[PDB]
RNA sequence: AGGCGGCCCCCUGGACGAAGACUGACGCUCAGGUGCGAAAGCGUGGGGAGCAAACAGGAUUAGAUACCCUGGUAGUCCACGCCGUAAACGAUGUCGACUUGGAGGUUGUGCCCUUGAGGCGUGGCUUCCGGAGCUAACGCGUUAAGUCGACCGCCUGGGGA
């Protein structure tokens, strides 16, 4: 997944501070973070199907938070998404 | 930093690389940022029965506070070095050295 | 022939029948007889005076060697390995201790089914 | 139990032809009974505890 | 295992000790398990049938 | 949850024991919709100890396409999907509130000279006895089958099916 000094790096930037982790920014970096790295663990494999599904609440967890940022503030709502690159 | 349990033998007639051997490995340690906790040569040791042959061995053990590369890359020695049949790691739960 | 004096007797005693075997040290068997093929045929096989008598033809034809010790084989449950051993009583042997010598299958092959009789 | 290095102590919980006793008759809490396994069947290739007298 | 040979010991000393010695587990008891098939279904019922026998 | 037990590393994930800040209703339920999903089998690349369908042989029987005995194919083990069903049961929908008891276990955790494995609280789960209560009874019975709040699900004689 992610370590501890990973996950310290997430909180930082995407909070205010290092201090706002519960910051949705903070969570879904923390998520697009991991989602690559299992993405890079999945990549080989193909066969850790049930971690996979520790691979898709990431994903839809994804999709949640960024949903949830769409009504409380686009115009930081906006910042994330490209901020974590997902949707077209 | 996880900490772990490191212990191999030498085999016995392995007896003096232990001095060569573990310096290495202090090197091993001291170059990525961890350090060590407990270093003791238990000396050759008797086996109940041989592992495809002989009795008894040479046993070493030495804790370890450095990463899981250092931690990873010295158990790549272990594998590839026949004179360290066996070491396996066990638990951080902080750093110790005591008891015999 | 050759004289030994340290032989083994390997009991093997099944269910239906308490076959032991002599041999040497290094596993060379010597001799070896059964309680069913010593007389007692289907049911009387598996009796233990039939591993008894097993003991008496297969306590035979092995002190030929002039064996004076024998180290001794367990085997499973059944009519023998109790009977045979107290026939190799009669003539007179010597054993320090007996030590079990059962395979422990640590969860191998999967089980049998019980007979629907 | 603790490690597979003591085998002295490891040895009360083998029979005499290496099978590993029962922890039940043994005792020993539920988990410390895992700890001798651990030491045994892996740490075998380390040569702790006998197979059995047959060679 | 060696079921060695002392000095001056009757065979029928350690007849008692002979079956001792392996009724702790049961060679062909063991064998027992081995001799036909049985679906795993089976054992853990038969851990089932068996542990409910085993309440007094 | 199915389902999970020889040993070690990565990661996970969930879960509970003591205080301190954080925001403030940001909660529960869910049609549709979305994932997972015991066993067998099959498809496809391997593997291949036990074996054991089917299927061969020997026995009983009046007869025994079986039980009794020797074999035995598939398959059971490593890789991708499908199939998504079973006594998947505590035959016990989900969440929040109230309530005699009794007696254990285990798991945090303060307390107490542990003055000793003990004594005295503070949580979690769980094991057995049972007040009330209630039930067709059977029994359940502070994890309620006794007393309330929301959402969802479901049944209308037997066979046909």
């Amino acid at each position: 997944s992610l370590s501890t000094e990973a996950t310290a790096k997430i909180v930082s930037e995407f909070g205010r501070d290092a201090n706002d982790t519960g910051s949705t920014e903070v969570q879904v970096a923390l998520l697009t973070a991991q989602i690559n790295h299992l993405q890079g663990h999945f990549a080989e494999h193909k066969k850790d199907h049930h971690s996979r599904r520790g691979l898709l609440r990431m994903v839809s967890q994804r999709r949640k938070l960024l949903d949830y940022l769409k009504r409380k503030d686009v115009a930081r709502y906006t910042q994330l998404i490209e901020r974590l690159g997902l949707r077209r | 930093m996880r900490h772990y349990e490191i212990v191999f033998m030498v085999h016995p007639d392995q007896s003096e690389q232990v001095p060569g051997m573990i310096e290495r490995y202090t090197a091993a340690i001291t170059g990525a940022e961890g350090k060590i906790h407990r270093l003791e040569d238990w000396g050759r040791r008797q086996l109940a029965y041989p592992i495809n042959k002989l009795h008894k061995a040479h046993y070493v053990l030495m804790n370890v506070e450095a990463p899981q590369e250092v931690i990873d890359e010295l158990e790549t020695t272990f594998r590839f070095n026949d004179a360290v049949i066996r070491s396996m790691v066990m638990r951080t739960k902080h750093a110790v050295t005591e008891a015999s | 022939r050759k004289q030994v004096s340290d032989g083994v007797a390997h009991i093997h005693a099944s269910f239906n029948n308490t076959i032991v075997t002599i041999t040497d040290r290094q596993g060379n068997a010597l001799g070896w007889a059964t309680a069913g093929g010593s007389g007692f045929r289907g049911s009387r096989k598996s009796t233990p005076f039939a591993a008894q008598v097993a003991a008496e033809r297969c306590a035979d034809a092995v002190k030929e060697y002039g064996i004076k010790n024998l180290e001794v084989m367990v085997k499973g449950p059944g009519p023998g390995r109790e009977s045979t051993i107290r026939a190799l009583n009669a003539a007179g042997f010597r054993i320090t201790n007996i030590t079990d010598v059962t395979p422990i299958p640590h969860n191998g092959c999967r089980p049998p089914k019980k007979r629907r009789v | 139990e603790i490690d597979y290095k003591d085998i002295a102590t490891l040895k009360n919980y083998i029979t005499e032809s290496g099978k590993i006793v029962p922890s039940r008759i043994t005792g020993t809490r539920a988990k410390y009974q895992r700890q001798l396994a651990r030491a045994i069947k892996r740490a075998r290739y380390l040569s702790l505890l006998p197979y059995t007298d047959r060679h | 295992p060696v079921i060695k040979v002392r000095e001056n010991e009757p065979f029928d000393v350690a007849l008692r000790r002979f079956k001792r010695s392996c009724e702790k587990a049961g060679v062909l008891a063991e064998v027992r398990r081995r001799e036909f098939y049985e679906k795993p279904t089976t054992e853990r019922k038969r851990a089932k049938a068996s542990a409910v026998k085993r309440h007094a």
